[PDB]
Order: C-alpha cells, then sequence, then structure tokens
C-alpha cells in the first residue's frame, strides 16, 4: 500500500476515524453569556 | 484627545556584519558516495531540534513536516535579501544545508536492477522547527508579512511568528488542554489501550498523542 | 398479541394506549419534579423476590 | 426494549430470572403441581454450581489469608525466640 | 509493527472522584469479581483469545466468578475491553448448605440467598 | 545493476541458552557469542 508518510492525508482507518471524533476539543460554555449580563 | 503611548525603543540591539543570508550550497563539498535508505521518520512527529529562538525576535516556523531542496533555499534567501533593510534588520538561518540523498533511477526504468543514483540532496524539516530567524530595530509587521510571503511558498504548512506570537500559541494550547470539556481523550485511550485501540493506532502515536499524522500536524487536535 | 389485540379487540388496544400515554405524562411530571410527592400511580413497579 | 429494566434491577431481557420465566406453566386440574420444566432444572443446577463456586472461592481466599498470617506470626516468634540467647561475659567486669 | 500493550500502573489506581463515582471502598475491597464477555474475540490476537479461554469467558453476557488476587488481575487487564467487571456483594451471607439450591445471582451484582417467586 | 554481492549469510543462532536461575549440568553451554559479552 502507502508508506507510514505520505503527501495525500493518507484517510485512516474507520475505528480511528472515530477515535477521532470521539476525542475532540470541546469548549467550555457558561451557564449565561458574558455579554448578556452586566 | 486621543491619549498616546510611548514608543518600544531599540537601544539594546545590535546587528552583526554580513546581515544579509548566507549562500546555501546544493550538494555537499564533499559528495555522499554510499546511498543511503528513505528514513521517512526524520519528517515525522515533532522537531527536537532548532525550536526555540537564539538571537532573533522574528522567525519562519513550520506547522508540518517536508524536505526542503535547493530551489526553495534560493526562493527565501532571494526573497528575503531583497525585502529586508540591511541596516535594521538581520537574517539567519536554521536549517543546515542539503544533506540527505535523493537518488531516482533512469526514465522509463523497470523496476529492479539495484537502486538508483543519487539525483540531488534534501534538507528534512519537522513541524515546529524554526527556519528562518530575523532580528534587529524593527517592529513585527512588516517582517511578518514578507516572511509570510516566502512561508506560503514552503513545502509544508509554515507561519511567520515572533517570541510573543509563539509563546501566546503555546499558552492558548496549554489552556486549551486544561479546560477541554469532553472526559474522552486521545492520550488516555491510546495509553490505556482503551477498547484495544492499538489494533489501529501505531506504537508513535503515544508519544503523537494524535496530533500528528504522517508529515501533517493538527494545531487544534488537542 | 399487540397487534392481535389492536385488530380484534380495539377497546382493549384503547385501553392499553391510553395507559402508555398516562405512563408517558407520568414520566414527564417525573423528569420535571422529580417525584415529590407521589412519583406517579401507574409508575411504583412491583418487586419480586 | 427494557433498559428501564436493569434500572429496576430486572434482566433487560424479561425471559429470564423473574416469575414469567420461573414459574410453573401450568397444573392439573385438579390441583396437583406438574413435573418441574427442564429448562427450570437446568437453571436450577447451573445456579447450584455458580453459588458452590463461590462460596468455594471465598473459602479458599479466607484460608490464604489464614495461613499468610499463621506464617508471619510463626516467623516472628522464632526470630523473637532466636534474639534471646545472650550470655556476655567480655566485657562485663 | 502490532505487539503486545504493558499498561501503565498510574492506570489502575482510583482516586477519591472515582471512589465517589462507583460505590466501592479502597478499605476491605471486594473478594469476587463477576466478569461478563461482551465483545468476540474475532479480529483480536491470539493471546486475547487464549486469556478469554482461560477465564471461562468462551459464552458471551454468561457472568462467571473470580477472584479478586493479582494474578487474575493481570489476565482480566489483558482483556479488559472484551468483558465488564462488577463487585459480587452478598446482601445476606454466603450461600449455606440448606439454601445453595434456590439462589439467584440478581443482576446489579446481588446474589440472593432466598429466591422466591412472590411479589414483596 | 547491483554491484552489490555476497552478504548471504545465515545467523549464527548465538546467545545466551541456560538464563538466570537455570539448573545445568556440568559441560553445558551456557552462551555461544563472538565479541565478548
Ligand atoms: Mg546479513
Ligand atoms: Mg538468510
Ligand atoms: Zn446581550
Amino acid at each position: 500500500g502507502s508508506k507510514a508518510v505520505t503527501r495525500h492525508r493518507r484517510v485512516m482507518h474507520f475505528q480511528r476515524q472515530k477515535l477521532m471524533a470521539v476525542t475532540e476539543y470541546i469548549p467550555p460554555k457558561p451557564a449565561i453569556h458574558p455579554s448578556c449580563l452586566p | 484627545v486621543k491619549t498616546l503611548l510611548p514608543v518600544p525603543s531599540f537601544e539594546d540591539v545590535s546587528i552583526p556584519e554580513k546581515p544579509k543570508l548566507r549562500f546555501i550550497e546544493r550538494a555537499p563539498l564533499v559528495p555522499k558516495v554510499r546511498r543511503e535508505p528513505k528514513n521517512l521518520s526524520d519528517i515525522r512527529g515533532p522537531s527536537t531540534e532548532a525550536t526555540e529562538f537564539t538571537e532573533g525576535n522574528f522567525a519562519i516556523l513550520a506547522l508540518g513536516g517536508g524536505y526542503l531542496h535547493w530551489g526553495h533555499f534560493e526562493m527565501m534567501r532571494l526573497t528575503i535579501n531583497r525585502s529586508m533593510d540591511p541596516k535594521n534588520m538581520f537574517a539567519i538561518w536554521r536549517v543546515p544545508a542539503p544533506f540527505k540523498p535523493i537518488t531516482r533511477k533512469s526514465v522509463g526504468h523497470r523496476m529492479g536492477g539495484g537502486k538508483g543514483a543519487i539525483d540531488h540532496y534534501v534538507t528534512p524539516v519537522k513541524a515546529g522547527r524554526l527556519v528562518v530567524e530575523m532580528g534587529g530595530r524593527c517592529e513585527f509587521e512588516e517582517v511578518q508579512g514578507f516572511l509570510d510571503q516566502v512561508a506560503h511558498k514552503l513545502p509544508f504548512a509554515a507561519k511567520a511568528v515572533s517570541r510573543g506570537t509563539l509563546e501566546k500559541m503555546r499558552k492558548d494550547q496549554e489552556e486549551r488542554e486544561r479546560n477541554n470539556q469532553n472526559p474522552w481523550t486521545f492520550e488516555r485511550i491510546a495509553t490505556a489501550n482503551m477498547l484495544g485501540i492499538r489494533k489501529v493506532l501505531s506504537p508513535y502515536d503515544l508519544t503523537h498523542k494524535g496530533k500528528y499524522w504522517g508529515k501533517f500536524y493538527m494545531p487544534k487536535r488537542v | 398479541v399487540l397487534a392481535d389485540l389492536a385488530i380484534y379487540e380495539p377497546k382493549t388496544f384503547k385501553s392499553l394506549a391510553a395507559l402508555a400515554s398516562r405512563r408517558r405524562h407520568e414520566g414527564f411530571a417525573a423528569a420535571l419534579g422529580d417525584g415529590k410527592e407521589p412519583e406517579g400511580i401507574f409508575s411504583r413497579v412491583v418487586q419480586y423476590h | 426494549g427494557g433498559q428501564w429494566r436493569l434500572q429496576q434491577g430486572l434482566a433487560a431481557n424479561p425471559s429470564g430470572y423473574g416469575p414469567l420465566t420461573e414459574l410453573p406453566d401450568w397444573s392439573y386440574a385438579d390441583g396437583r403441581p406438574a413435573p418441574p420444566m427442564k429448562g427450570q432444572l437446568r437453571r436450577k443446577a447451573e445456579r447450584e454450581t455458580f453459588a458452590r463456586r463461590v462460596v468455594l472461592l471465598s473459602q479458599e481466599m479466607d484460608a490464604g489469608l489464614q495461613a499468610w498470617q499463621l506464617r508471619q506470626q510463626k516467623l516472628q516468634e522464632e526470630q523473637r525466640k532466636q534474639e534471646n540467647a545472650l550470655k556476655p561475659k567480655g566485657a562485663s567486669l | 509493527k502490532f505487539t503486545r500493550s504493558r499498561i501503565p500502573e498510574k492506570v489502575f489506581q482510583a482516586s477519591p472522584e472515582d471512589h465517589e463515582k462507583y460505590g466501592g471502598d479502597p478499605q476491605n475491597p471486594h473478594k469476587l469479581h463477576i466478569v461478563t464477555r461482551i465483545k468476540s474475540t474475532r479480529r483480536r490476537p491470539y493471546w486475547e483469545k487464549d486469556i478469554i479461554k482461560m477465564l471461562g469467558l468462551e459464552k458471551a453476557h454468561t457472568p462467571q466468578v473470580h477472584k479478586n488476587i493479582p494474578s487474575v488481575n493481570a489476565k482480566l487487564k489483558v482483556v479488559k475491553h472484551l468483558i465488564r467487571i462488577k463487585p459480587l456483594k452478598l446482601p445476606q451471607g454466603l450461600p449455606a448448605e440448606e439454601n445453595m439450591s434456590n439462589t439467584c445471582l440478581k443482576s446489579t451484582g446481588e446474589l440472593v440467598v432466598q429466591w422466591h417467586l412472590k411479589p414483596v | 545493476s547491483s554491484k552489490n554481492l555476497g552478504g548471504k549469510s545465515s545467523g549464527r543462532r548465538q546467545g545466551i541458552k541456560k538464563m538466570e536461575g537455570h539448573y545445568v549440568h556440568a559441560g553445558n553451554i551456557i552462551a555461544t557469542q563472538r565479541h565478548f559479552r
């Protein structure tokens, strides 16, 4: 197949794709938007 | 009235002699007779060398792996030397001259019959390595413009950075890491072999933490 | 048997649907009020030992 | 189906571990109970084997703990008895 | 190359937050595990297949009782991604001789000593 | 065209024969080596 290093982003195994989709960064969400409160 | 602030003074920065970029030769003075394999690992993962400023305050930072060859070297050196100010800015290399020999077989050749003759030389570069550094009694905006110009023409992703810019990026990366709100981390799962994920992952992923894919680096990956 | 009753005992099936709707409303009220007090009447599962 | 059954602690599959499965299907019309069903007999045998294994494992763990405690006590007593053999006279006077 | 994976021991060190999340008491831990296979050994390495065979979890969703001792714990750590581990709790005492016949595992892990079929 | 030839030797199967704690009889080879290790 391909080498471990390539020029075309080398689409991943579906398990790895699910892992990356599940381990994404989630920013914190304040209870009330900062602009609304005084 | 508009309030005014003191200008950042430059009384503690001295430009060195020969402020322009040194010529870079395509091939080493002593050519390598023995041909080496394509150890593609020298562009994989984060850079362990030339990651921090030494004398200047601005630089070109690589955000991905790749090979620099003589055309790239000439492009960056010519653009920098024709776009900088010798009396107030100095530029210094941070990548060695091309030393890795790339061999190619003759055109229209079938597979087999030994390796090919050495054709040219390249400089491997990893993500996170400074390629050219800049210093002097100048602000960042002009150098940022005409250095992003050069960085857009590199074989990999690149940016124009400063000391404060790079420090800010690193602190924001740490802040994102600590305030990440989901409880499932690539590092945790990979190191604990959760779900048996090591059958899909790589032995390098334990240290790459999911932030590196081949010669590509994801700065938003956490 | 649910389809059997739906075809041949429509009264019984209407009673079953009414009971399911009552339980659904009780579940909504429970999700609103955490019980407090009666946690519903067609709730209160029967325990076995 | 039922996952709420698990929250009630009731065998998410309603076809095991409950009266609907373990009660006799039928009995004679005059009142005499029916012979036990084959699935119920097999489930009873498996349950007995599981309980006996639980008892055996617990007893083996307790015996191992007691043996370790006894070994530690015996070693301590033997070393303490080794301690007291002193008849010093070289630096007595 | 794909190899066996050794897990750092810092993974198997619970925090007070974990002791609050789950009902386990770090003092007087549970004697016995209930282990249940919930994932096939197909597309898994032969050593994991063998470990499942040794642990006796060849049949999926069938509970098996094991000791809470380091040897079997390492055995379970090898295949921890294919199984479910719960503590075995005894509401009453251990099964006696005259109550050994009428028992039930009674999921949530409570091995009940008396098993009637009547409502409370 | 493949100027290199010759390097086709098999492994010598050299190393430790009896490891630490192994019971050994007189004359048994413990380890076969070159370039003392
Ligand atoms: Mg050889
Ligand atoms: Mg050979
Ligand atoms: Zn607002």
